[PDB]
Parts: C-alpha cells; sequence; structure tokens
RNA sequence: AUGGUGAACUAUGCCUGAAUAGGGUGAAGCCAGAGGAAACUCUGGUGGAGGCUCGUAGCGGUUCUGACGUGCAAAUCGAUC
RNA sequence: UUCAAAUGAGAACUUUGAAGACUGAAGUGGGGAAAGGUUCCACGUCAACAGCAGUUGGACGUGGGUUAGUCGAUCCUAAGAGAUGGGGAAGCUCCGUUUCAAAGGCCUGAUUUUAUGCAGGCCACCAUCGAAAGGGAAUCCGGUUAAGAUUCCGGAACCUGGAUAUGGAUUCUUCACGGUAACGUAACUGAAUGUGGAGACGUCGGCGCGAGCCCUGGGAGGAGUUAUCUUUUCUUCUUAACAGCUUAUCACCCCGGAAUUGGUUUAUCCGGAGAUGGGGUCUUAUGGCUGGAAGAGGCCAGCACCUUUGCUGGCUCCGGUGCGCUUGUGACGGCCCGUGAAAAUCCACAGGAAGGAAUAGUUUUCAUGCCAGGUCGUACUGAUAACCGCAGCAGGUCUCCAAGGUGAACAGCCUCUAGUUGAUAGAAUAAUGUAGAUAAGGGAAGUCGGCAAAAUAGAUCCGUAACUUCGGGAUAAGGAUUGGCUCUAAGGGUCGGUACGAUCAACUUAGAACUGGUACGGACAAGGGGAAUCUGACUGUCUAAUUAAAACAUAGCAUUGCGAUGGUCAGAAAGUGAUGUUGACGCAAU
C-alpha cells in the first residue's frame, strides 16, 4: 500500500529509466534504478552466442581480467568453436587440392 | 465574439435576403 | 473472512451471483492446460517406473493430446485395460 | 490563381525520399584493371531486404587488388543467388546466374539484368524486381550490341557495358491486391509523400485547372500539348491516342 | 566488505603497514536447535576494503586477541 | 473438423473486399506461408520472410526468389536458357 | 506598391520517445475418432487470425437545436452519442 | 458543516480539540518535464489586494535558504543546420558539404652542442552545430534543517586519469599449465595493418521464471471492544549499493548407433547432416548462503526530570498459497508489396614488427599500496490559487508510483494510508424557472417529424428466418431460470514400492431437498426490435467557433508521358536542384 517516486529528473518510462522496487533496511519501499542488461557476444559468421565469454557492457570489459574474455584455443573469442574446426578442413583440403591440380596442369604441356 | 450575439449567418434569423 | 469461508462451502455461487461469462470467470485454456499437464506428467512417470513401455507410451501421448481422457481417472482405467488385453494375447500366442 | 500540387513537388520540402532504413546505393563494382583483362571472385555474404524496394539486396565482398583490405559492394539479388555462393565478375567469367560479364561476350538470347547504359555508371537498366533485358543481336564492328528493354524498346549500347546474368528476384509482387488503404499507406510510407491523391475535378479552380463548376466535369479537353507550360500540364500530356483498345496488346 | 576464512592469512593483514583501526564485535547467536553461544567477529579496516573473520568457537576467540599487535588500535564492540 | 467451406485462409477478412479479390489473395497467401524443400540440406525448412528472401530454418542457407514462391515459372526458363547457352561456349 | 516579421495555435512530411481495462466472435496450422472401394468426407478438441465486434482510459463532437447566452468561458457545462 | 476553548478592539471564515463528511487510490495522494522566478521558510504588519469577512494569506515590510569524481548538462550522432575550397549575384548575399583543392599529424627513430631540427614508414577518414525522453565510465544505506541533500554527517563502495613500489607469476626448453573434447585458472610479452562482436532496436499472442504488493498459519509485543458473544479486531516482526561462493532455460562436447520409428510443447517441431539415453561444459538475467550487518532501523518495558534531556533492559522469529495485481525477463509463435536508426566508445581475434633470461629479467589486463577528479544546474508550484487564457477564470497543458470488498473488469458504489472540509452567509418555502422525479383510463389521437421520455439490459439454458460475396446476417426474432440455507458429486499436489495408501492445498462446474407476503443481475451497473425504400461499398477524413454528410479518401479498374543528352517540377543566376540511396512489376500526370 506504499507508493514510490522517481529518484532522478527523468519522469518518463524510457529504455534507460527502468525501476525496481527494493525494500530498504529502514523498513520502507524505495525505487532503485537498474541498468540496461548486457547482451552475450555473438560469433562472426554463425550468429550463435559463443560460450566461455562473460556478458558485460562494452566499456566495463576493460576492467575484467583476460581470462573472462577469451578461450585458450585459437580464434577463441571470435568464433563458435565449430566455426574454427570447419575452416581447418577447408584450409587443409584446398591446399592439398591446389597442389594436385598443379601436377595435372603439368601433364598437359609435357604431353601434347 | 463568443457563441452569443448571433446576427450574421442564420438558419431563419435576421440577415437573410 | 466470513464471506470467503461461506464461499469455500459453495454458498453465494448460484446463477444470481454471476455477472461475467463462463470463460471470463475461468478461461477454457487454463482448464485445458491443467488437463494436459496432469496427463503428460502421469504418463511420463509410468514410463520411468516400468509400468508402461515406450511403444504404448507413444500411442497414448498423441491420444491424450486430442481427447478421450478427460481426467486422470479415465487415463488409468485405459492403461489397465490396454495392459489387461496385452497379456491375454501374449498368453495365447 | 494558386500554385497547383504538381508544381510544388519540385521544391523538395516534404516530397523528398525517406532514406533512413535504406541499405545504401545498389551499384555494380567499379570498372578496374581486373574486370577488363580477367575476372575477380566475390562471396555472397548476406542477402537482406531493402526498405522502399521490391527486390532484395545482396552483400557481396571482394578483395582489394592493390591493398590488403576487404571491399563490400551492394548488389541487386537475382532469383537463384544464395549465401556463400562465389560470384565471378570480369571479362573472362563464365555464364552462371549472378556473375557479372560484359555484354559484348554473351551469346544472343542471354537473360541479363542491371545493365549499364554507358560503361562506368555501374548499372542503369533493368533494376526493378522481375525485370530483365534480352540480347537480340551483335555487331562485331563498332562494338555495338542490340538489346530489348522491358518496356519493349530496342536500344543499342556499347559492347563494353556490363550486366549480371539472370532475372531479378522478387517477381510477381504486383499480382497480389492490397485489399485496403492501410497496406497502401505503409507501402508509400517509406518511398515519398504522394498518397493519397485528391482528384483535380473535386477541388477549387485555384487548386487545379479542372476545378470549379456546379457539376464535377473537366470542361475542356484533357489532352495537353507537349509544348505546354508548367501549371497547365494536368492530365494526359502529349497523348497520341485515348480510350481502351478492343484489340491486340503491345506490338513486337 | 570482504570475508576472510583463513586465520593465518588474517594475521598478515594486521601487519600490512597501513591498517590503523580494528574492531571486535560480539554477537549473541544460537546453535542448530539448542543453547545460545557467543559469536565473535574480528574486523580490520584497510585502505580499500573491510576484512572480517568470524569465529563460532569461544576457545579460539580469546586466543586470537592476544596475538594481535599492540600498535594496532583495537575498538571493543 | 473442417471449419470453413471455401474461404480457407481468407476467413480473417470477414465479408469485406469482395469474393473475387479474396480469391486471388487466397491463391498467393497459401504459397507465401507454405514450407519448401531445401535444395542443399534436403529438409522441408524453407520459409518466407521479407518477400524476395527465402531462408532455410536450419542449414542457414538464404536463397533469393520470388515474392510469394521460391522459384517462379518465369525464372525456371531463365535457369534453363542460360544452361543451354553455356554448353555451346565450350562445345 | 515597397521593405521586413512569424509554423509556441494550426496544416503536412521526417527524426527520436511514450500511451492504449475487461469481454464477444473463433480464421490458417495441428491432434484424435468415425464413414468410404477409392477420392476423400464428417465429428470432438487444439490453436488465437481480424484497417472484426461490445465496452473503460484516451480521442472525437451526433442529438436534446437542453443549460448558459452583459455566461465559469471572445466556444463553456450537462445528459446523450 | 457543527460545538467548545485560545488569541484579539473586533471571530459564520484564524489556531487547537471533539464530532460529522468528502477525494476512494486512472485520488482533492506522493514525485517530475515544459513554464514561472523567490511564490520556499521565519518574524513583524492589516492602508491597498484575497469581488462577504479576516487576528489569516501565494498580500505588505525585514531577513534566511539551493553544498555532487558517482544525479544531469558537458560528449556522440539522427532528421537537419551550416564555414572553408569554389561557382553565381549591381549588391544585401545565394548555391553547395567532400563537393574539379598543393586540405593534415601519430608512434617513434635519429640527437647527450638544445631543444626538437632532422631519417623512415603510416593513414587520406578531410570543419562545426544538432536530444536535460535516443546512445552514455562509475553510490548506496542510516541520521540530520524553520526551509537543503543519491549533494551535508557517519559507515560501507565503485570508476577514470597518473605515478611507482612490495608480494606473486613466468623465464637456463626464454615469452604458463591442465582437460579426449566443450573448456578451465589469481597472473601467464604482441607494434603496423586487417577482421569480428558489443553499442544496436517492430508489434501482438500465450507459456515458464523472478521481484514487489495482495492473502494467510504459528509465535513474541502493544492498542481496541466486552450487557452478551468472540483462543477476537487492528498494528510491529525490516535488510541497500557492493564483494565471495553457488545456482537455469537455451546452447555445446564425449560415449553410443535408432523402424516394432522414437522424443516432445499450452501452441508439432526434432533425429544416420547422429535422436532417445548415459556422462560433462558454459552463460549467472534471477535466485540461494555469507560478508556489508545490527553496531542500524523498528516495536515495547523499566527509570531518571524545569532543565543541555538522556540512561538501562528486552524482542526483532519460523512458514504457507496463486489462471491474483504491477513489473522485469526467457524460450517461442503470428503479422507485412511495412522486416522495424546512426555514431562516439569498448573488447576480442588474425598478424609477427620489436624487445628480451642466468647470478639474472619481464609483466602494473595478478594482488596490495599512493595522489587527483574542475565548470554550471540543484529551493518551490506543476494547477478548481504558483503555467497559458486582461484574473486567485468550471477552459487548456506531458509522464511515473496504484490498498481492501462487490463484480468479467483500472466500470459504478463503500472503506484504509494520505489529503481536504476551501466556492459570501442568515431567514422563510409565492408565482415563473433550472435540475431530478411520479402519475388513474386511453397509448402517438401530439408534432414538419416518436423530438424528448419510457421500455429493453448481466449471466445460464432453449430456440433462431428471408437473404448472402458462404465469411455472415445473429445478442436475429422469441422464451425460461437467478435469493438464502443444508448437503451431494466431479475436477489435484507430494512421499517410501514393479501394489496401494497416507497427507496437504485450490475456486470451478453440475445436481438435490428445505425455506419466503412469488421476492431474488433486489442498490449500482446494463442492447428496444421487426418489415422495406433512397444513397455511399466498408475502416477512415474535413469546414477550430452554425453545415460530419449522399462530400473527400480508399482498394479495384483504365488511360497518358518517359530508356537518363530522359519524363515531371524548382531557381534571379549558378561548376544549382526535387523525384533519385530511382530505372518500366519504376517514376510522373489523370
Ligand atoms: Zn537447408
Amino acid at each position: 500500500a506504499q507508493r514510490v517516486t522517481f529518484r532522478r529528473r527523468n519522469p518518463y518510462n524510457t529504455r534507460s529509466n527502468k525501476i525496481k522496487v527494493v525494500k530498504t533496511p529502514g523498513g520502507i519501499l524505495r525505487a532503485q534504478h537498474v541498468k540496461k542488461l548486457a547482451t552475450r557476444p555473438k560469433c562472426g559468421d554463425c550468429g550463435s552466442a559463443l560460450q566461455g565469454i562473460s556478458t558485460l557492457r562494452p566499456r566495463q570489459y576493460a576492467t575484467v581480467s583476460k581470462t573472462h574474455k577469451t578461450v585458450s584455443r585459437a580464434y577463441g573469442g571470435s568464433r563458435c568453436a565449430n566455426c574454427v574446426k570447419e575452416r581447418i578442413i577447408r584450409a587443409f583440403l584446398i591446399e592439398e587440392q591446389k597442389i594436385v591440380k598443379k601436377v595435372v596442369k603439368e601433364q598437359t604441356e609435357a604431353a601434347k | 465574439r463568443g457563441r452569443g450575439r448571433g446576427r450574421g449567418r442564420g438558419r431563419g434569423r435576421g440577415r437573410g435576403r | 473472512r466470513a464471506h470467503a469461508q461461506s464461499k469455500r462451502e459453495g454458498r453465494h455461487s448460484g446463477y444470481g451471483k454471476r455477472k461475467g461469462t463462463r470463460e471470463a470467470r475461468l478461461p477454457s485454456q487454463v482448464v485445458w492446460i491443467r488437463r494436459l499437464r496432469v496427463l503428460r506428467r502421469l504418463l511420463a512417470k509410468y514410463r520411468d517406473a516400468g509400468k508402461i513401455d515406450k511403444h504404448l507410451y507413444h500411442v497414448l501421448y498423441k491420444e491424450s493430446k486430442g481427447n478421450a481422457f478427460k481426467h486422470k481417472r479415465a487415463l488409468v482405467e485405459h492403461i489397465i485395460q490396454a495392459k489387461a488385453d496385452a497379456q491375454r494375447e501374449k498368453a495365447l500366442n | 490563381g494558386r500554385v497547383i500540387r504538381n508544381q510544388r513537388k519540385g521544391a523538395g520540402s516534404i516530397f523528398t525520399s525517406h532514406t533512413r532504413l535504406r541499405q545504401g546505393a545498389a551499384k555494380l563494382r567499379t570498372l578496374d584493371y581486373a574486370e577488363r583483362h580477367g575476372y575477380i571472385r566475390g562471396i555472397v555474404k548476406q542477402i537482406v531486404h531493402d526498405s522502399g524496394r521490391g527486390a532484395p539486396l545482396a552483400k557481396v565482398v571482394f578483395r582489394d587488388p592493390y591493398k590488403y583490405r576487404l571491399r563490400e559492394e551492394i548488389f541487386i539479388a537475382n532469383e537463384g543467388v544464395h549465401t556463400g555462393q562465389f560470384i565471378y565478375a570480369g571479362k573472362k567469367a563464365s555464364l552462371n546466374v549472378g556473375n557479372v560479364l560484359p555484354l559484348g561476350s554473351v551469346p544472343e538470347g542471354t537473360i541479363v539484368s542491371n545493365v549499364e547504359e554507358k560503361p562506368g555508371d555501374r548499372g542503369a537498366l533493368a533494376r526493378a524486381s522481375g525485370n530483365y533485358v534480352i540480347i537480340i543481336g551483335h555487331n562485331p564492328d563498332e562494338n555495338k550490341t542490340r538489346v530489348r528493354l522491358p518496356s519493349g524498346a530496342k536500344k543499342v549500347i556499347s559492347s563494353d557495358a556490363r550486366g549480371v546474368i539472370g532475372v531479378i528476384a522478387g517477381g510477381g509482387r504486383v499480382d497480389k491486391p492490397l485489399l485496403k488503404a492501410g497496406r497502401a499507406f505503409h507501402k508509400y510510407r517509406l518511398k515519398r509523400n504522394s498518397w493519397p491523391k485528391t482528384r483535380g475535378v473535386a477541388m477549387n479552380p485555384v487548386d487545379h485547372p479542372h476545378g470549379g463548376g456546379n457539376h464535377q466535369h473537366i470542361g475542356k479537353a484533357s489532352t495537353i500539348s507537349r509544348g505546354a507550360v508548367s501549371g497547365q500540364k494536368a492530365g494526359l500530356i502529349a497523348a497520341r491516342r485515348t480510350g481502351l483498345l478492343r484489340g491486340s496488346q503491345k506490338t513486337q | 566488505a570482504r570475508e576472510i576464512t583463513d586465520i593465518k592469512q588474517f594475521l598478515e593483514l594486521t601487519r600490512r603497514a597501513d591498517v590503523k583501526t580494528a574492531t571486535v564485535k560480539i554477537n549473541k547467536k544460537l546453535n542448530k536447535a539448542g543453547k545460545p553461544f557467543r559469536q565473535t567477529k574480528f574486523k580490520v579496516r584497510g585502505s580499500s576494503s573491510l576484512y572480517t573473520l568470524v569465529i563460532n568457537d569461544a576457545g579460539k576467540a580469546k586466543k586470537l586477541i592476544q596475538s594481535l599487535p599492540p600498535t594496532l588500535k583495537v575498538n571493543r564492540l | 473438423a473442417k471449419r470453413t467451406k471455401k474461404v480457407g485462409i481468407t476467413g480473417k477478412y470477414g465479408v469485406r473486399y469482395g469474393s473475387s479479390l479474396r480469391r486471388q489473395v487466397k491463391k498467393l497467401e497459401i504459397q507465401q506461408h507454405a514450407r519448401y524443400d531445401c535444395s542443399f540440406c534436403g529438409k522441408k525448412t524453407v520459409k518466407r520472410g521479407a518477400a524476395g528472401i527465402w531462408t532455410c530454418s536450419c542449414c542457414k542457407k538464404t536463397v533469393a526468389g520470388g515474392a510469394y514462391t521460391v522459384s517462379t515459372a518465369a525464372a525456371a526458363t531463365v535457369r534453363s536458357t542460360i544452361r543451354r547457352l553455356r554448353e555451346m561456349v565450350e562445345a
């Protein structure tokens, strides 16, 4: 049966003026301004949120340690950990294909 | 001026023809 | 508190005290949601307890989805009936 | 009198295009050394919808031949182009859907779209959804190629102009009726302020040459001469015939 | 606003050359279901955070008080 | 139970817009909401969104096609008249 | 006629935000059952579609040609819509 | 509105107490934006003002009051605005915003003449202005004033910028290990350049979860009622930012190889492109425990006593419930010829340029320690008296918080918290009025005209025509039932087993007796209907302040112009523009 007011000068229900009702140690209801929630980082080509990376605001990523923003595997904090393994098959097979196509070209001018 | 003092336009009042 | 105590016994609930529709007082979707969540939960715990097999569970999951099982007591009578005729066929074949 | 409605559209105050949600200018890759002596490979990265357009756009990424970077161009997606497909642009490209070739090397009867008028303008002809041109003849001398335009005109352009093989996706869009003014309100909400349109016969004489009178009628002939004056051109300008034709449709 | 569970690490914080004020708080609590007991809380004020150590045994409560250095100002209750 | 006799998906429009205009939309609204087989993964997971764009539910392949159909009949002849003309270049 | 001032009211476009109880009707998709040689057709549910509908806040201003008409008001008040 | 007292020369109007009432929480409550500018607070005053009065006042006179590294501005960019280079114009000035321009400085190396000349390489982005509702580094709790606070005080935190030190870690295999894997850790060199992510997004629908509120049980205190009854009614029992550990839907990994197809949502999607199952990984919105933190705050008791006024004891506990209300969020589904901003900023990866150990070095992305954080706004009203309307005007003006009962309901009605009792009064009850009502018999005979008024009204059950674009018409039309009380039946959760009990918690529906002055949606609330004609298809829009319509618009249909050296239109001119970030399924004109 207790009502509460805004704690700042903004009187409108914008996206940056969310309110959570919090019971204080004084025994009364009081509003608390909450921040906009962070979004998990996404992979560069598959669109899924890669795991092992903390979900924070971009400028508070410079305060957390190194281990919260990367994975020990190469292309750690950029790819989907199946995106890495997909471009290894492609990098190994094409270069193996590019050298067996070079010896097929050699077959032409050496026997015509 | 206001809604009163009507003399001009009229349905069947003054200022006809 | 005295008026709410009499409503638990069934008083003050006749046709002269209803001003909204039957769907307005209690939606039909909530009754249907309550019906499936009892039938699906009972049917899932019978598969885990060994009282029913996965082939009979699959044909009862879809049967309970449409109709013919209006409460839990109707489903357990069909399960026993579907298990009683299953053992007489095996004993004769 | 008063300045009539179509004269006010040239000032460009409230009649300008709404270009907030547009993805950019859909232009072909600029003509460089690689596209007139060989070909270059590009990847279809993402196909997206363009606001105010009926045909979707395609994000195609090429490699810069002179510096280590990536260049993303804005193409008009043809029907059949999918993501992850290799796009070959240049003089020595093959005849596949989505490839960009000079139209002086394609055979007669090729279905191409996004055709340059002059070599270097990065696509001028056949850009709407479901539209295409057909190469009808080749002149090896003077490097001139004859094509047919979607309106049926038979133009001749240079053989060095480029064009994307295939037909533009999103065809058959105008086949569905809108069924209401609400769907027509949203269609023109992202193009320009030109809807709804008030008839000129139902307005005042100051607002239109057709206005006025005790009955809703034009009064004079609705066919306006070509050498008229801005303010008089309201109706059928330089019409050579009128009425509905009870006969065959557009000629060959 | 930080809790310390090690008593050997607690003694190192009292000789950090910057802590000047320490407080001991006696709390009247009770056990699982029976008699009340005496809970103590040793709080050391640092330069960026307040470290505290809670001992639920009265036998070790008195022993830790004499182990504190005398240059540290202890505030009883 | 079949709820409606002939209106089908156009029963949301009520008694408005006329019967003939509601029948042409019914022919195109069924096609634009139907599911289609993916040529790459073989699954019937292609759905329409942002007309002219046909995305596979899984398989992440996005194919540009017609406004209400994946492959229009006017574009199928285009896909065959270029394949026929391509074979004459090398042969 | 000459030279200046105004879109704080209002007209329209754009940009960035905000606001809109509770009911009625029951479109596609889906499930189960029944009939039939087939084609398929019916029955019971599910689902929640609409420039749909009743009706608050809101917006509007039909009628009483009511009140007022040197008014509370140079356009308001009441019922009704 | 009433009574009494106080003050005063003077009281229907001031103050206090008592009584009766209202606003009923979409408020006459508590806060803000725009706007006002001292109206805020105290003391003194009553000539004028408060259309009566006045001891009172938003009045008059004299003073007091607004405290920030964390709240905003400042910064970024949107629609746009607008210098320079140039081109027009007699000219005031106009065009144009990266445009026909020789458009600029960063990490450093070289230098121990002194401060930066000078050697590379790099990057061509090329003014600036534009949001106190967009984007955005970082604070909470308690106490405090006559009037101020997230700003003061006390306690407890966090961010940015800059210095360096101590401890740790790594290095003689120079620039770390473990896990099959997803990945994990207190740390664990990375320049030019390139790439990616966050910032960064529509609406509606149901479902899951969380928070606050509502409801409720036991217990520990206080208050109310008591002719009678009532283990009764009311009230108190609270835990911030931040820190550590832990915790889930989704997602992913390993083993394994599925038809006698299985799994599974309220809503039918998934599986040899590897399901079910078994074992794991990660995100930490949120929740849980602990620290912060009882030392606070709250509720009482026992004392002191003109007094600065305190002092001493206690308790502050353990639970339950949900189609509940508000709100946050998660995974989904529907809709589009509508697919629903940008930039500053921050991070990661790719890359291997450089710099480095052995009697010694490197990392301030590990821990701790040090210093600093400027300028301006901050009072009050935000409206039947502080804003705009000539005013202390029944008008107009954006938004947040939302108790209990009745009921479908944020409807109407009553009450709690909170706030008002302010609109000149007194005495009588003629006519005529304004507002609200009731009428015997007839039932539109009234009137241009059923104008006005009346009747109908909720829910449940029955029944429902012509016509039709087959979707409707339809709540068609037309009937019946409705209270109270006593019962019956049906619809669930949790626990030990290859069978059944025990226990616990919900308002939903149906049925049967009894009962009454035949009343029962008992106040409130709440469709008149049918048969046809003219006309416009419908939703929608306009003459602010006499005309809301058959007028306008609309989808549909048709015609015309135009292939860019172009169509239509603008400008005094222009190296000028709109359509055009456009290309005939287009634009422009009817
Ligand atoms: Zn696929």
